């Protein structure tokens, strides 16, 4: 599934 | 719907697609400059736990809040830009941030 890190990075990065 | 930033990409992202989330971040900044935080200045979190850690500098970020009137599946939100301290958590290895304790 989704790792906690990869979600974090989904819900939160725009670089 | 509005199409403005933080609609657009709180759905794009999958946050809104199947609810309206209340609040959300955005940082634009380089994925690697944001997990570099994980090394920086050490700090208490929210919960107590001591996992958390201040980014030294300020960095661009997007806060984007439900507006009064969104209600699902019209999910409608305020869009702020601003310049602050991120506060993430880290964990695993390599050590890097799971959760967003806040932005001062």
């Amino acid at each position: 599934k989704e790792t906690a890190a990869a979600k974090a990075e989904r819900q939160h990065l725009d670089s | 719907s509005s199409s403005n930033y933080c609609n657009q990409m709180m759905k794009s992202r999958n946050l809104t697609k199947d609810r309206c989330k209340p609040v959300n971040t955005f940082v634009h900044e380089s994925l690697a400059d944001v997990q570099a935080v994980c090394s920086q200045k050490n700090v208490a979190c929210k919960n107590g736990q001591t996992n958390c850690y201040q980014s030294y500098s300020t960095m661009s970020i997007t806060d984007c809040r439900e507006t009064g009137s969104s209600k699902y599946p019209n999910c409608a939100y305020k869009t702020t830009q601003a310049n602050k301290h991120i506060i993430v958590a880290c964990e695993g290895n390599p050590y890097v941030p799971v959760h967003f304790d806040a932005s001062v």
